[PDB]
């Protein structure tokens, strides 16, 4: 039959970036790992996370004013904010142990690095598993499946670059 | 900025996953390991429903009778100019169907959203993309938890499956085009409060061609020759519309080639081939060299010497592109210009022709002019107009718009006024992996790893995409630490 | 987007292939 090669075994959390800065995550248990991936999204990506989370909570529009305003309309008459408290706290245990490791490795990537995170976004640290849970729900069921543009009857997709 | 991937690699005693994913999201939606692996397309699934209602005296009619709204007052807060907020009401109506909102033109709108009750979407796919077997991998995605995509799946023991994936309201009548409308928000008729499970969805598992495929088109030629029909499944889960060149090359790439190697199915993908122009120039070309104006003429020359690839160094490709702007859409999705319709009979091999050939010089005539305005010639190389740019990178581009035909996608923008244009949307993540012992697996991330200021890590891809010049994956312990140039050592204590 | 996979017996080694292959907003 022919097994697979033989799983590595992490004995110690780290992250090795290769020379284009792809983050290759050990650690030693699942929730490290979420936390080393967090830390490296925020790393790379973490002034647009950040942006993203905030307007999941339905703070865009407090956050940074008019431009986040309908999003923030659309996401409140949508329940989305209060419907991903109930999502993370529907969460199996285990689950939930990882997202919040997640949440935490962002946190944790800010406050060693603070330089690295754009004053505008500051004000939505920290963030929470249910801030996770809020992004992609946000971007499941009321971007891909239920956009704004096909209920209001506009049209052409997002644009802010 | 919702839409940007990031690759990754994870491991722990327990599991190993690869690849690519949306930012923000805690889970790789692109993945594979030594076991096995998934990508996703968009299928449109269409999970909710927008319900035109009728407003009468401060309610809405229903089933013959006027119904009162939920009604809530909630407000938020708007940052102002000077750094300060306002406190904003909001009031958030709401229907039987779901909460209300009122378009410009004074529709009141009801939207109802299926699987607000599924809180497993993240676990469902970190479960999938984990699975110890394709059982394991079937029993997580068979959940429902994920409520969009077409989802492909592969692994070493040998078994490959396309899955039309999403959460789809149970309806008793009415097609997708009635459903994807403004839906009567005036009776129960209309209102569904069930979904269907994974086995009332197209799919497909090892079938008799050896390959499953999708290119966003509708699901009924997933595999060749195909395991079912549109007749099979209710007529509200996906169109019966033409499929599009992309996908018609998509079929005709995998069910045509053999003894397939992982280089030659890489070689496959950077396919871009100007399929409109085989359906078209036959047609075209006779009827143009007719006309008396002899850069109309000079125009079908040009065509007709075209090898009918997007390459760098095409001559005629601009001005094929803008003939087919007029001749199929500004998307060149349109279909009444050809002579022989679409069909799913021949799948692969139509629409063809042109109708009206005397219309389509005329066409011809006014893209002439337009090619000129937009790049300053008829002829002008395809690679120096089109080009990719980031940061102080700036290479040939290649392939292009896939309603046109191109498997490999760059949907080029609009030139500015030197006529240079650069990518808006398409290749991304691209990643070819074959399930071998190790596995071997190449990719590329078109726009980097990093978007953050002064990174080197945003530009520093694109001119090995210009080439096809695909980094190995590098997912043995003993590779990644030859490649290592950074350690974060990090702790985590809950 | 583009999606193939490619089951053993259609390949000259004996194993499977997958195409991953998403077509999304660059955001230059």
């Amino acid at each position: 039959p022919q097994a697979p090669i033989a799983a590595y075994k992490p004995r110690s959390n780290e992250i090795l970036w290769d020379g284009y800065g792809v983050p290759h995550i050990y650690g030693v248990d699942a929730p490290s790992a979420f936390y080393g991936y967090g830390w490296a999204q925020a790393r790379s990506h973490g002034d647009n996370i950040l942006r993203l989370y905030g307007e999941a909570r339905g703070k865009g529009a407090e956050y940074w004013g008019p431009d986040y305003e309908q999003t923030t309309v659309w996401l409140l008459t949508n329940g989305v904010p209060e419907r991903a408290q109930q999502w993370y706290a529907q969460q199996s245990p285990d689950f939930r142990a990882n997202l919040d490791a997640f949440a935490a490795g962002i946190n944790a990537y800010a406050q060693q690095n603070p330089d690295d995170i754009s004053p505008d976004v500051r004000q939505v640290l920290p963030v929470s598993g249910a801030d996770v849970v809020a992004h992609a729900h946000r971007l499941m069921n009321f971007l891909y499946v239920a956009s704004p543009g096909r209920t209001l009857g506009e049209g052409d997709p997002p644009d802010l670059a | 900025d919702y839409f940007t991937l990031y690759e990754a690699h994870l491991v722990t005693p327990d599991f190993e996953i690869y690849g690519a994913t949306q930012i923000g999201l805690p889970v790789i939606r692109f993945a594979f390991n030594q076991r096995m692996g998934i990508t996703n397309t968009v299928n449109g699934m269409v999970g909710a429903t927008n319900y035109r209602l009728t407003l009468q005296d401060g309610g809405y009619l229903y089933d013959g009778q006027v119904r009162p709204f939920e009604r809530r007052q909630a407000s938020y807060r708007l940052r102002q100019a000077d750094g300060t907020t306002v406190d904003k009401p909001l009031e958030i109506r709401s229907s039987v169907h779901g909460p209300v909102f009122e378009r410009a033109d004074g529709t009141a709108v009801a939207v109802r959203v299926a699987g607000l009750d599924r809180p497993g979407m993240l676990e469902q796919y970190f479960d999938m993309i984990t699975a110890d077997s394709f059982d394991d991998y079937e029993a997580a995605l068979a959940r429902m938890q994920v409520p969009t995509f077409n989802i492909v799946y592969a692994d070493r023991e040998g078994t490959i499956n396309y899955s039309f994936n999403g959460v789809a309201p149970k309806r008793a009548e009415g097609d997708i085009a009635f459903w994807q409308g403004l839906v009567p928000g005036d009776s129960s008729r209309y209102l569904w409060t069930e979904t269907h499970p994974l086995d009332d969805l197209p799919r497909v598992t090892n079938p008799p061609g050896g390959f499953v495929q999708n290119s966003n088109d509708p699901p009924w030629t997933p595999t060749w020759p195909v395991t079912y029909t549109p007749k099979d499944f209710p007529s509200y889960l996906a169109p019966q519309t033409p499929h599009s060149l992309r996908a018609q090359q998509s079929v005709r790439l995998m069910s045509e080639n053999d003894d397939l190697t992982l280089e030659r199915f890489m070689a496959l993908q950077l396919s871009h081939r100007a399929v409109m122009a085989d359906r078209t120039l036959p047609d075209l070309i006779p009827a143009a060299l007719i006309d008396p104006d002899p850069e109309v003429q000079a125009a079908a020359r040009l065509l007709a010497a075209w090898d009918r690839e997007f390459t760098s160094d095409s001559r005629a490709a601009l001005l094929f592109e803008e003939w087919a702007r007029l001749f199929a859409g500004q998307n060149f999705a349109g279909q009444a210009g050809f002579a022989t319709p679409w069909s799913l009979d021949k799948p692969v091999s139509t629409p063809y022709g042109v109708r009206d050939p005397k219309a389509a010089v005329d066409q011809l005539r006014t893209a002439i002019a337009n090619t000129k305005r937009k790049y300053g010639a008829i002829d002008r190389p395809f690679g120096d107009a089109s080009r990719m740019i980031l940061n102080d990178v700036n290479v040939p581009g290649a392939a292009g718009y896939g309603n046109l035909g191109s498997f490999r996608v760059f949907t080029w923008s609009d030139p500015d006024e030197n006529g240079v244009r650069t990518p808006v949307h398409g290749e991304t993540w691209v990643a070819m992996i074959e399930f071998s012992t190790p596995v071997r697996a190449y990719g590329l991330m078109s726009y980097g790893n990093s978007r953050q200021p002064g990174t080197t890590h945003y530009s520093d891809q694109i001119e090995r995409v210009s080439r096809a010049d695909f980094r190995e994956l590098l997912l043995r312990r003993e590779q990644v630490e030859a490649a290592v140039q950074e350690r974060t050592p990090f702790n985590f204590k809950p | 987007s583009n999606s193939w996979a490619v089951a053993p017996g259609k390949t000259a080694n004996g194993n499977a292939l997958l195409l991953q292959n998403p077509h999304l907003s660059w955001t230059t």
